[PDB]
Order: C-alpha cells, then structure tokens, then sequence
C-alpha cells in the first residue's frame, strides 16, 4: 500500500499531497 | 461606480493539526461607468512569419480596438520583430491610423526588448493600463522563459496576450500573464484575431486602482493572482481571488483581515472595505468537520488542478495530465454543477484524443488551447 490516511477525517490521502484535501489536516 | 466583496473561508473551526484553510474573495462590479485614465500599450509582432493574413488582420483589428477604447485614455503602440519601433507613446488614436497602415512584415522576433520598452513606457506615468500583445512565434533575442519570469512588470498593468498559430511558446506567454494578472488568448485562425482583439478594450468598469491587502497572522498564498497585496488596474467583471492560509493547530481568534481599497470611477472617491476571518477551536471532530465549506474546498481544488493541468501539458506529462483531468471530472460531478461537468468533459475529450494521436503536434496544440483556457477561467467572466 502507498497512500496515507488522515486521522481527523477518514480520507485516503495520496502521498502526493501534504495536506488532506477533504479536511486540511497535515500529513 | 462601486465594488462589492463577499469573502469566505473554508474552515469555521480549527483542530489539533496544522490546517490548510482556503479562501475565496468574490468582487462584483456594480453600476459600471465609463473607463477612463488608462494607458493601453500595444505590442505587435511583425516578423517575417507574420506576412499575409495574420498581419493584415492584426492591423485591422488594432484599428478597431483603438476605435472601441473610450476617449479619456492614452494609447501607446509598438511594433517589434527585427528592432523595436514606437509608432506613438502616451498619445491618442488619430495619430496611429496612418502609421498602422504602413506596417510591413519582415525580420526576426525580439519580444524581450519590446517588453522592456513597454515596461519603461508604462513606468513613465502614474496611470494603470494594459499591454495588448500579439505574436506568432518564439522570441529570438531571449527564448528562455526564466528571463521573462524575472522582469519587473509595472503594477496595475494587465497583460492581454494573443498567441497566434502553432509556433509561439505558450509557457512563456503564460508566465507573462501570470505575473501581470493577465489573460492568454490562443488564436488558431487569423479570422479569430479580427473579432477577438477589439474585445481587449475595456469600456465600463466597477472600480479603478483596486488594492487588496491581506494582513494575516500566518503564511498566505494566492492561487490565481500575484500578491498579496493584489494590485488590479480595474474591475470590469466578477473577480474570484483564490488563496490558501495555514490555520495553526487549535487556533482561535482573528486569523486574517482583508482590506480592499479602490477608486469610484465616477465619483472619484476612495472606498475601503474590510473583512475578518474569525476562527474558533473545535472541541469535537464532528463539530470541526461540520464547520468545513466542502463546496469551496472542491472549487479551490478544481482550479488548483486546472493550473497543474496547464503546467503538465506544457511539460509533455500527458499521463499526469490524464490523472489530473480525471480528478477535475470527479470534482465537477461531486458538485453537481452542469457548467463544470461540461467544461471538464470538453477537456478530457481533447486529452484522450491527443493520447490517441500521440504526436508532439497534437500535445503541443492542446497545450496551447488549455493553457489559454486556464488563464481565462481563472481571471475573467
Ligand atoms: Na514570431
Ligand atoms: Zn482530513
């Protein structure tokens, strides 16, 4: 697996993005 | 005669992580009056490649443009190609018609020296204005795009670039327009020049000498306009200013204040507008997420992806271009907005066909088309 999950929200966030797209939390 | 501002932030509450808040400023012109006190600087490429329909159509379109500009404005006209040639400087239109008629094609393209001269001319006086630029090929004096990055463009001067045909450098012109809050128009047929160039005339505006300052307790980053502060010579149609601001973890209080100042073009009065982004701390996750304007997040992400799309097509990364346009499709369909859904179809549309053709000829074409469309979507109507 090579994506990262946000903890505050539950979005599967690509390692391309340093900030979560759904909620804005940092990596 | 006036401007109205709606300012929206993506987050109402903060939480335990550094947050990327995004914001949007919508500036609406109201009761628009005649636009006066602007300095139009026209830069026409007359290189050898321009000989034929391109240059005759450009001359006629230039005359029609001069006809459309209101009377209280100043006009400068430059013709660049083997050396820079100033037809008129800070003057009126009647001077130019005879000289426009004597323009001849021939020579290389010296875009860098023409732009340097246009900048000097703009800086000779204290008026806002526009740089109307038409070219059909690459510069022969300075083809490096980084050099056009570093120029000190005059503030409140918007560059309207008309890239003609299949031989100019869309990335370079994009840099120009991006640094000047400008517009890039891809012209595939000379016919288009005759209807499009006169439209760069600004007849009626809602505000003049607009200044948008952003006083933030954290880093601020605009998406589609240089700044902050944003220095716009005029507001003719609705302006959408997108940006990002880092909301620190567990932040509470006045995050940022946006101060907009402008001149009433009719009453000649200075109006000042002030909006505050007041954030609180959330004591629950559902309570924090319910404070997120997801539609704004999706809109900001959509335009972010579109900018990336222009960059990727300029870089021949058609694979990433495909992934990007796909994400834009998902966003458009998640917002259920017909306009965005079709715009994205039309683009995916072209990207897939270019992958079909799989030639530099086609990739380079849609690169021009989509690079222009990015600037138009991000800085007009
Ligand atoms: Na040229
Ligand atoms: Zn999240």
């Amino acid at each position: 697996p090579s994506t990262w999950k946000c903890n505050l929200c539950g979005y599967e966030n690509d390692d391309d993005a340093l900030f979560c797209i759904k909620c804005g939390a940092q990596k | 005669m006036t401007i109205s501002v709606k300012a929206e932030l993506s987050h109402k509450y903060s939480f335990t992580s550094p947050l990327k808040g995004v914001f949007r400023l919508i500036i609406v012109p109201e009761k628009v009056s005649t636009a006066r006190g602007f300095h139009y600087i026209i830069l026409l490429d007359t290189s050898g490649s321009m000989y034929g329909v391109k240059i005759e159509t450009a001359k006629q379109g230039a005359m029609e443009l001069l006809s459309r500009i209101p009377e209280g404005n100043k006009i400068s006209f430059l013709t660049f190609s083997n050396n820079v040639n100033i037809l008129s400087e800070y003057a009126d239109a009647p001077s130019l018609v005879q000289q426009i008629k004597q323009i001849r094609s021939g020579g290389q393209t010296v875009l860098y020296r023409a732009l340097e001269r246009a900048i000097e001319i703009a800086k000779k006086h204290d008026l806002p204005g526009y740089i109307i630029l038409l070219t059909d090929g690459q510069p022969t004096d300075v083809p490096e795009t980084d050099a056009y990055e570093k120029l000190n463009y005059p503030e409140a001067y918007k560059v309207i670039a008309f890239g003609i045909g299949d031989d100019y450098n869309e990335r370079l012109l994009k840099v120009i327009t991006d640094k000047t809050a400008g517009i890039l128009y891809h012209v595939e047929d000379a016919k288009e020049i005759a209807e499009m160039l006169p439209q760069s005339a600004v007849t009626e505006i809602g505000a003049k000498n607009v200044s948008i300052d952003i006083v933030s307790e954290t880093q601020v980053k605009l998406l589609n306009y240089p700044g902050p502060p944003v220095k716009l010579g005029a507001v003719e149609s609705v302006v959408r200013v997108y940006g990002e601001i880092i909301i620190p973890p567990n932040f509470t209080g006045r995050l940022a204040t946006v101060k907009i100042s402008y001149e009433d073009p009719l009453s000649s009065r200075i109006n000042r507008l002030e909006v505050n982004f007041d954030i609180t701390r959330a004591n629950d996750v559902k309570r924090f997420l319910d404070g997120i304007n997801n539609d704004l997040v999706n809109e900001y992400r959509y335009y972010e992806l579109m900018s990336k799309l222009a960059n990727q097509l300029n870089s021949n990364n058609l694979s990433e271009a495909t992934r990007t346009v796909e994400q834009m499709q998902m966003i458009a369909q998640q917002t259920r907005r017909m306009e965005l859904i079709e715009t994205t179809r039309r683009i995916s549309e072209s990207i897939e066909t270019t992958r079909r053709i799989g030639t530099v000829e086609q990739t380079r074409k849609i690169s021009k088309e989509i690079t222009s469309e990015v600037t138009k979507k991000l800085r007009s109507h």
